[PDB]
DNA sequence: GCAGACACTACGAGTACATA
DNA sequence: TTTATGTACTCGTAGTGTCTGC
């Protein structure tokens, strides 16, 4: 069995708060907390892959360089995050006597706290209210709606935002300077367009393209990763001249092996997030796509159901 | 019992003179009990399907089939939800009804037929109101009735057998029970009034009962009893026709919809509909009666009547595919007032 | 015997299965070999899926090994995800039963056991997804045989793995020999066209045809006149609407006058006729007639189809029939 | 005559072997040949392997004409073994192309013969032979002492680090609530040779193991009074429990270190 | 299994045991081979329609990476097996944590049909993927990508298994006939391609059933008649005749022709309707409204057919829908 | 819930020899029902801006960070009177920039909006507003925002829309469309969404249709009857009439068992 | 040695959520 | 009093096995 090279996702994982590129105000605030020391309870939320847990880990490393292995607790959904284990472990950690530097506090990191049970969060509320001058919590969830209201009340909400293409380009050029590779600007633009703000997706696509071909060119990138289905579905829905939408479907979704359920769900999401057309036409289109979704889920999954959904959408578009 | 509908009931096929061809067919079935297929009697409600079933059972098994014993049984469902349904058992046969909660009747019908299937030679099973079974329960009943045939036989009673699934209708011998004619209702009511003591002078009142019942023997007998006790056992040729309060309020709602078309009238109709649904009347019959009362108004034009019946069909389909039973009626009334 | 003619005349071997020549031939040629694949029997009710699978079971093993090498699961027992995950997997993992010496002499017992799953369309999606890899993995020792009336309820991976054997509907051309054999064996006298009418009334439902024939024979025995069955008797027993009432319905429809149609529909619903047969006869009278142009038939086909689709989902027959007759009247 | 005829003296024996790896393994198979009833199975998590061999010496009378494979569910087998007394004598009976075995519980003290049948199973796991023969450290310590050490160190943490030095055996179990360090040195007890501990150190060994699987290992300490651990880097640990005729050797995969 | 091969269905008697034998998928197979030869193997995600060769590809890949003992060197967790978050927290955790027991190489975890997992299980699994990715690789097979958490898609590299083209199915058919000593006709081969619909399992099933149909497996060939009789599929000539009668002739003759075609070989209405839809796609239609009417009415027709009902009324509805849609000046 | 300690606390309230004080968030839980009147009903409200203003002036004096007297109203109204998050907000802002004015107040507000899950009355009140369905309102309050608003209380929102989808004076009427026509259009989609809800809560349990149920039950029916209201939001009356209907059913099967 | 006293895994029943 | 399977969590429960000491 051959050995495996470390993936570029964590082979170039940042270790300093200056390495991560993104929301400049957020990173400056994190650096200020790093220099000062008095870290408040924070709830970091945002889209996947935009550098949430890496910032928390870098901040904890900078704050507890010498006592990271002793005064930092890391829990996630992979651990038994239930009321008994949360109670016992968090209360044992929050009362443990560890002589940190005067500005440094214990940090309890809870990755992906969105999937955490309500009673465990209720216990965490009381634990945070008791032990706050010795330990400081730190959540990192994709959506902050799952976390109960009192936990957000006693924390400091800090939301991330999707990275602009400039920051993804800067990081990609930094990694390309770190490891030698031949690239074309068209290939990098294609990778950035495919990533859609997801830095981890960009790194995975770049690594896959380099391993598959060795040259980061537009054709190689489009061979490794296909065009995203939301874009082709949006092109299908927005286009008039029903025959054109029918052939777009039959060419780019049916013969490319996309399941009918996936096409219908993607159409629902696209027409929900669509902004070019007015509200009433979006509502009708959602109604028709939902009727087709009901038909598909009942079991009648064929090309003709999708064609009929497109036909009803186009009859709506031409205003009968 | 004080009611005249129940204790004036035939007990054998000989006493049944309502339909000669149906009685002859039942006698043909009862001649050889050894080879008896599964029955499914369908037709309009209240014509006496259960009377035919019990008469056939007595003609096959013998007497004592009317010695019904009320036996109670216990059932286990999901979580702690416990349902208690009493089975109306009897010698030589058994009766079961979907009186339990609609969503969970599959387990009950399943373990009753499995238990009775273990122990002339066979034991008949009568399922009253079979059109109310959920489609999964009928699917379970299919293989249960197909596997065991030497031990169990099903006489399945239902009106408007459309909700019955196709395989059940395939393995069930279908028997049609037509509604009583006006002459038959008049003859039965004449027999009842002759056996009892009511000061009756004109046959016109009996025919008016027959017309007002719409081929419903049970409703006709209830009407006769009601206005017989009201009229001090002396029927008058100009006696007003008494109708159930549900009919009266449905007609009042119909007149309210016809005379005014306003949103305040719509919220009043919502209140009335909620009251009627709380009064335990199935939404299908409510929609049917409301539609047939709307179509009887002479003020409405033919195009409005066609639109009303089309929307009535659409919302009847929605009611058959719904679980709230009030949203569909409210939508139907809104569409009707928009049309009017 | 003491059984209805449906159970009494159920096929025993695969030779008695009338029509369905493709599936029966494939199974009979598979009997000599041991290459039985995962089967997916489907078709209209009464076509003979259960009879075929039981005959194949009797032919492969014999009445001794059926109880030991066959597992059947109907809707009579629960078929959720847990039972499929535990009982079906446990049965599949088990080694095949030990044949007796007599069975090895007489029957060609294959080195596998058949897991019949009647009404597989009633399973949930999760149960079928759990069944997929169990079907694909332990297939060397067991064979699955799904039976369902609707393929669409089955998810597409199971449709991919299971070999599909569509069971054709039996009509007056395919199943006339079976009804003739039943009539000759049970000594039932009938006219030349009685059996054709019986098979025409049913729609691929030979079981219903057998029940109708048995009921007609019982009526003839009760009469005791020794007279051959006529088409009118079977027509009346089957629930078939007489043609005079259909002609009256058409006359009312052609004349308009919505109130008259409503009154006649109320009387018709009093008569107790099933709406499905009425719609079927209206279709057979209107489409085959030559007194109507192309546009009338084009509209009335859609009207009848919509009424049939609405009647399939339960609903009140009175309102659906009235609406259908009103829309046809306005044509 | 049944082709497989294996007789057990002191039928509590086979129950002890079955209970040795009932908890860790759920599905086994028994390649019964003329040499003896061997077995080998891998857990669902593919971490711990259980090899087994029972020689002809442990059987009163053993006769196996052809190689037999008996894929089994260990839960049902252990339940069947629990359906008897240690006084009774157990017998495994299988015919040609077996569908199930026959287990007999006979005793001449009182005629109460009980015949149980357990359904077989098609595991279809061909596995492979052991291809590990060279080990750095070969140590043998009493089973009771090792089981006790594992038991009181599994409560502190989930990882038990076994370190081998020059005549020094160290168990480190650092965890959330504290730490642990059990240091045991070789000594030869002349009075009780069974309580002696031996060490044979070639190359230094530093391996960590999971707590739950090590508890599953020590659950077999009732089978034999002494266990011989044979550690080596880039090699699974070999915990061998000797029998009167064969052995019950386990293979445990050390956790990764990064 | 039992009694070796030759007692297995042709679906699994012909299973790819080598990455060279996997036909149809060229870019995917070549990229995977380059991945494993170069030494870098990212978290693979195989997505495609059933029968394309996803699990066959991953099993052949595991066999090539490890050897003949790949069965116990990998952890394949199916929907048939329990895959709750307890399984993710225990079995996947300690299989990724521990070292290999039989070799020195990495650990491969094959989450076959992973779309049928709880969202909590995927959430717990994403941290296992991200933590032990230094020396353990996850492969995810998913028929539907909408049932997967977007984070789980983010961790894994997207690979798409396209429907099988004509050449792959023709080559596999040729190999099947070579091994079975069976003869085929080119027209029958084309019919098999049309019945495939990008699913080789269907082709293998139809070939097995057609060989069973033949009275003599040797000295005989499978023509179109055998294929269409055993599959119960409409012939192109019958579909063309039915469509011509519907589009040109009047109601009585068209109805008689459709009824005769259905009753000649017991043709199902659903397959005839699908054939009509496929033929009507090639038609050039000047009016857009005709397309809308055809698609909507026909879709309602198969929905009602799937719900069941009367076949005569549905056939008349098909005829009426086609005629009324083509009536408005094509 | 049942056997979860609430009945035990009711017993404690019934019989205690020492003062008993309970602290919770809000009373509209069906779990919180057994404390209807057995316990005292003192309630706290959102503190006034003047007391918070004085407290935060003292805080600004103590922590030597600049705090304008006018940005504090916006800081309070963004946080919805939650004083603890207000103090945390000023702390984390003053960590790197201790001076706040009109320049940064909009950024601070958009970055530290409280985002409370809305009360079942509030979902209906916001959804029935005609401003959000206008051209300007659609841009500011997108369709995804309305879907999230439904999913805030997806259990009670479909009903709460329905009991008062006709008690609103319309403001989004199409030219030539009467109010009754809009009400009928809304009722048609309520009926359509009823089927989707039944299919979700059935044997199959197809729970991927919830976003469909959002549009079919709350978004579209409220998109035709939006505008200012005739009265205050009426609570779901379907629950009480459903209870009364269930009791009437139970009585009818009871008298049916007795009459045989 | 026997009977308890303990901690232990295991089973049963009930609440809660289910698309971003 | 509502939904109606499957999943996950949480609890108290009853057996089950092991160590102390009369
Ligand atoms: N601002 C950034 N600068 C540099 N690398 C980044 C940045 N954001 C993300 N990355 C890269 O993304 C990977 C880390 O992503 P994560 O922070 O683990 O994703 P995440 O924010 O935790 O989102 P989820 O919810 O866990 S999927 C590493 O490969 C980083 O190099
Ligand atoms: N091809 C056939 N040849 C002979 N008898 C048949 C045939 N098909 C059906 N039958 C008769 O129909 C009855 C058995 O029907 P089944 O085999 O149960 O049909 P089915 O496929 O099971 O339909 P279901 O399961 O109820 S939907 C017996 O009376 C058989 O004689
Ligand atoms: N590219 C291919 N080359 C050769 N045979 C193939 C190919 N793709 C599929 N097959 C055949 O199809 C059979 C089943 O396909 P599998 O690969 O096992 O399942 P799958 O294609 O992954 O579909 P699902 O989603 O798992 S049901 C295999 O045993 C092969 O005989
Ligand atoms: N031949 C008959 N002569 C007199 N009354 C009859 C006859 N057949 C039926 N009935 C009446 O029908 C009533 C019973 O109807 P029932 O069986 O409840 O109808 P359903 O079966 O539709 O509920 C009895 O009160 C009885 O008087
Ligand atoms: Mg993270
Ligand atoms: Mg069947
Ligand atoms: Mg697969």
């Amino acid at each position: 069995t051959l050995s495996l090279q470390l993936p570029w996702v964590e082979k170039y994982r940042p270790q300093v708060l200056s390495d991560i590129v993104g929301n400049k105000e957020t990173i400056d605030r994190l650096q200020q907390i790093a220099k000062d020391g008095n870290m408040p309870h924070m709830i970091i939320s945002g889209m996947p892959g935009i550098g949430k847990t890496t910032s928390v880990h870098c901040l904890a490393h900078e704050l507890l360089g010498r006592s990271y292995a002793d005064g930092v607790l890391e829990l996630n959904a992979s651990d038994d995050r239930g009321i008994d284990v949360v109670r016992n472990q968090i209360k044992h950690f929050a009362q443990k006597k560890l002589h940190l530097p005067p500005g440094k506090h214990k940090i309890v990191i809870l990755d992906e706290a969105d999937s955490m049970t309500a009673g465990a969060q209720q216990a965490l509320r009381r634990t945070m209210e008791l032990y706050s001058n010795s330990t400081r919590f730190a959540f990192a969830c994709n959506q902050s709606n799952k976390i109960i209201e009192p936990l957000q009340s006693r924390c400091a909400i800090l939301r991330y935002s999707k990275l602009s293409d400039e920051d993804v380009l800067k990081r990609l050029l930094q990694i390309i300077k770190l490891e030698d590779v031949k690239y074309t600007n068209d290939g990098l633009e294609a990778i950035i367009f495919t990533a859609e703000g997801d830095m981890r997706q960009a790194i995975n696509n770049l690594q896959s393209t380099v391993a598959g071909h060795g040259l980061v060119n537009a054709d190689n990138v489009f061979k490794i990763v296909d065009s995203p289905h939301p874009l082709i579905v949006k092109k299908m829905l927005l286009a008039s001249n029903l025959e054109d939408s029918i052939q777009i479907l039959r060419t780019d979704l049916w013969k490319k092996g996309y399941s009918s359920i996936d096409i219908v769900t993607t159409s629902f999401r696209v027409t929900k997030n669509l902004a070019q057309v007015k509200e009433s036409v979006r509502l009708e289109m959602i109604k028709e796509i939902g009727l087709t979704h009901m038909r598909i889920l009942e079991g009648v999954g064929t090309y003709l159901q999708l064609a009929s959904m497109l036909a009803k959408i186009h009859k709506l578009n031409n205003k009968a | 019992m004080s009611l005249w509908v129940d204790k004036y009931r035939p007990k054998s096929l000989n006493a049944l003179s309502h339909n000669e061809e149906l009685t002859n067919f039942l006698k043909s079935l009862s001649d050889q009990p050894r080879d008896l297929p599964h029955l499914l009697l369908y037709g309009p409600n209240g014509t006496g399907k259960k009377t035919r079933c019990m008469a056939l059972l007595e003609s096959i098994f013998g007497p004592g089939v009317y010695r019904l014993k009320i036996d109670v049984r216990q059932f286990v469902t999901a979580s702690n939800r416990k349902l208690e349904l009493n089975v109306v058992s009897s010698p030589y046969h058994l009766e079961i009804t979907p009186s339990d909660m609609g969503n969970n009747d599959r387990i009950v019908i399943q373990e009753l037929l499995k238990e009775v299937a273990q122990m002339h030679r066979y034991k008949c099973v009568i399922i009253n109101e079979a059109n109310s079974l959920t489609k999964d329960a009928q699917a379970a009943l299919r293989r249960t009735m197909e596997k065991y045939s030497k031990n169990i036989r099903l006489i399945m009673v239902c009106d408007s057998m459309s909700p019955i699934i196709a395989p059940i209708k395939s393995r069930c011998l279908l028997i049609r029970c037509p509604a009583p004619s006006d002459s038959e209702i008049s003859t039965i009511l004449s027999d009842v009034v002759t056996n009892e003591r009511i000061q009756l002078e004109t046959k016109d009142i009996l025919k008016r009962i027959a017309q007002a019942s719409n081929g419903n023997l049970r409703v006709s007998l209830l009407m006769l009893e009601s206005m017989a006790l009201n009229n001090e056992l002396a029927l008058k040729s100009s006696s007003p026709i008494i109708k159930p309060d549900w009919i009266i309020v449905i007609h009042k709602l119909t007149r309210k919809i016809v005379k005014e078309r306003s949103v305040n009238s719509l919220i009043e109709c919502r209140a009335v509909l909620y009251d009627l649904l709380a009064h335990c009347i199935p939404a299908n019959i409510i929609l049917k009666e409301l539609t047939f009362s709307l179509l009887d108004v002479e003020t409405l034009n033919t195009t409005n009547k066609s639109s009303i019946i089309e929307y009535s069909s659409v919302f009847d389909e929605r009611l058959s595919l719904g679980n709230k039973a009030i949203f569909h009626l409210e939508g139907f009334i809104a569409k009707v007032m928009c049309c009017l | 015997a003491q059984q209805p003619w449906v159970e009494k005349y159920r096929p025993k071997n695969l030779d008695e299965v009338t029509a369905q020549d493709h599936a029966v031939t494939v199974l009979k040629k598979t009997l000599k070999s041991a290459n039985l694949p995962h089967m997916l029997f489907y078709g209209p009710p009464g076509t003979g899926k259960t009879s075929t699978i039981l005959a194949l079971t009797k032919e492969l093993y014999g009445p001794d090994l059926m109880k030991s090498r066959i597992l059947e699961l109907n809707a009579s027992d629960e078929r959720g995800i847990s039972i499929v995950r535990e009982k079906v997997k446990n049965f599949a993992r088990l080694t095949v039963s030990k044949p007796s010496k007599h069975d090895l002499e007489n029957y060609p017992c294959p080195p596998y056991k058949i897991i019949i799953l009647d009404e597989a369309d009633s399973m949930t999606a999760d149960a079928q997804s759990a069944l997929r890899r169990t079907m694909e993995t332990y297939s060397g020792v067991t064979r699955f045989c799904l039976i369902c009336n609707y393929v669409t309820r089955i998810i597409d991976p199971l449709a991919s793995r299971c070999s599909k054997f569509r069971f054709k509907a039996l009509d007056a051309s395919n199943a006339i020999d079976r009804l003739r054999f039943i009539s000759e064996q049970e000594n039932v006298k009938c006219d030349d066209g009685v059996l054709e009418r019986i098979l025409d009334i049913s729609a691929g439902d030979l079981r219903r045809g057998i029940t109708l024939l048995q009921s007609a024979s019982k009526g003839a025995q009760y009469l005791g006149d020794g007279k051959n069955i006529t088409s009118t008797q079977v027509e009346e027993l089957a629930g078939v609407v007489p043609h005079d009432i259909l002609i009256e319905i058409v006359e009312k429809v052609k004349s308009g006058d919505f109130d008259e149609i409503k009154k006649y529909v109320n009387t018709f619903m009093k008569s107790g006729w099933s709406a499905a047969s009425v719609v079927n006869q209206l279709h057979e009278y209107y489409i085959t007639n030559d007194n109507f142009d192309t546009n009338f038939k084009n509209q009335i086909s859609w009207l009848l189809f919509t009424t049939d689709s609405r009647l399939n989902n339960g609903t009140n027959e009175h309102i659906q029939l009235l609406n259908l007759l009103v829309k046809i009247s306005q044509l | 005559a049944s082709m497989l005829e294996a007789k057990f003296e002191e039928a509590s024996l086979f129950k002890r072997i079955i209970d040795g790896f009932k908890d860790c393994v759920q599905l086994v198979n028994f390649q019964c040949k003329e040499d003896g009833i061997i077995a080998q199975a891998v857990d669902d998590s593919r971490v711990l392997l259980v090899s087994l061999e029972i020689g002809v010496e442990a059987f009163q009378e053993y006769r196996c004409d052809h190689p037999v494979t008996l894929g089994m569910d260990l839960t049902s087998l252990s339940k069947i073994l629990r359906c008897g007394n240690n006084t009774d004598t157990l017998t495994l009976i299988a015919d040609n192309t077996p569908d199930s075995i026959i287990l007999l519980f006979e005793d001449t003290k009182k005629d109460r013969i009980a015949e149980y049948s357990l359904k077989l199973m098609d595991i279809d796991a061909d596995f492979l032979k052991i291809e590990e023969l060279q080990y750095d450290s070969t140590l043998s310590l009493p089973s009771s002492e090792f089981s006790k050490i594992v038991r009181d160190l599994s409560q502190l943490s989930d990882s038990i680090n076994i370190m081998i030095t020059k005549e020094t055996i160290k168990f480190v179990a650092d965890g959330d609530i504290g730490s642990g360090s059990v240091i045991i040195k070789p000594f030869v007890d002349m009075e009780h040779p069974e309580t002696s501990i031996k060490l044979e150190m070639d190359q230094p060994v530093d391996l960590t193991f999971g707590a739950k699987y090590l508890l599953d290992i020590i659950k077999g300490s009732s089978l034999s009074d002494r266990v011989g651990i044979r550690l080596s880097s880039e090699a699974p640990a070999l915990f061998q429990f000797d029998l009167k005729s064969g052995f019950l050797q386990f293979f445990l995969a050390p956790k990764f270190n990064d | 299994e039992k009694r070796s091969k030759e007692n297995l269905p042709w679906v699994e008697k012909y299973r790819p045991e080598t990455l060279d034998e996997v036909y149809g998928q060229n870019e995917v197979i070549t990229t995977v081979r380059k991945f494993v030869d170069e030494g870098k193997l990212p978290h693979l995600l195989f997505y495609g329609p059933p029968g394309t060769g996803k699990t066959s590809t991953i099993v052949a890949l595991a066999r090539e990476i490890y050897g003949k003992n790949y069965s116990n060197m990998v952890l394949e967790l199916n929907a048939s097996d329990d895959r709750g978050i307890d399984v993710v927290r225990n079995q996947i955790k300690d299989f990724a944590s521990t070292r290999q027991i039989f070799s020195k190489g990495f650990k491969l975890i094959i989450l076959d049909e992973a779309d049928a997992m709880t969202n909590a299980a995927q959430n717990a699994l994403r941290r296992v993927i991200e933590r032990y990715t230094k020396n353990t690789r996850f492969c995810v097979l998913a028929n539907y990508a909408h049932k997967l958490t977007p984070a789980l898609l983010s961790r894994c590299t997207r690979f798409r298994f396209q429907p099988l083209p004509q050449e792959a199915i023709e080559r596999r058919i040729a190999n099947v006939l070579v091994h079975e000593k069976l003869k085929l006709s080119p027209n029958a081969e084309k019919a098999l391609i049309e019945l495939s619909n990008g699913d080789m399992r269907r082709v293998l099933n139809v070939l097995q059933s057609c060989k069973a149909t033949l009275d003599n497996p040797d000295e005989d060939e499978i023509s179109d008649d055998v294929i269409y009789e055993c599959c119960g599929a409409p012939r192109p000539s019958d579909l063309k005749a039915v469509l011509k009668s519907i589009l040109e002739d009047d109601w009585g003759t068209a109805h008689y022709t459709l009824n005769k075609v259905r009753s000649a070989k017991g043709l199902a209405l659903i397959d005839l309707i699908e054939g009509i839809v496929k033929i009507l796609e090639d038609y050039e239609l000047q009016n857009e409204e005709t397309r809308v009417h055809l698609l909507t009415k026909l879709a309602d027709i198969e929905y009602s057919i799937s719900k069941g009902g009367n076949d005569q009324i549905q056939g008349s509805a098909v005829i009426g829908a086609i005629k009324a849609s083509f009536e408005n000046e094509t | 819930g049942d056997r979860g300690g609430v009945g035990q606390l009711a017993q404690f309230c019934r019989k205690t020899s020492t003062p008993l004080i309970l602290i919770c968030n809000e009373r509209n839980l069906p779990k919180m029902r057994p404390f209807d009147r057995v316990c005292l009903d003192i309630q706290f409200r959102r503190p006034d801006a003047n007391s918070i203003k004085s407290r935060l002036m003292t805080i600004a004096i103590r922590e030597k960070f600049k705090l304008d007297p006018n940005v504090i109203d916006r800081l309070i109204q963004t946080t919805r009177g939650d004083i603890r998050q207000v103090i945390n907000l000023l702390s984390t802002i003053s960590t790197t920039t201790k001076t706040i004015n009109h320049e940064n107040i909009n950024e601070i507000s958009k970055a530290w909006e409280k985002n409370i899950a809305l009360k079942p009355f509030d979902i209906a009140h916001k959804m029935l507003d005609g401003q959000i369905y206008s051209d300007i309102g659609s841009r500011n309050f997108t369709l995804n925002d309305k879907i999230a608003l439904y999913f805030d209380d997806f259990d009670f929102t479909p009903l709460m829309i329905q009991e008062n989808y006709l008690s609103t004076r319309p403001s989004v009427l199409k030219p030539g469309q009467s109010h009754l026509e809009a009400v009928a259009e809304a009722a048609n989609c309520i009926s359509l969404g009823d089927i989707v809800e039944k299919k979700i809560r059935s044997s199959e349990q197809l729970w991927s249709l919830l976003p469909l149920h959002a549009v079919l039950s709350s978004v579209y029916p409220a998109s035709k009857v939006a505008g200012h209201m005739a009265g205050r939001i009426n609570f779901t009356a379907w629950l009480g009439q459903n209870s009364k209907s269930a009791k009437y059913y139970r009585l009818l099967q009871e008298i049916h068992y007795h009459t045989r």
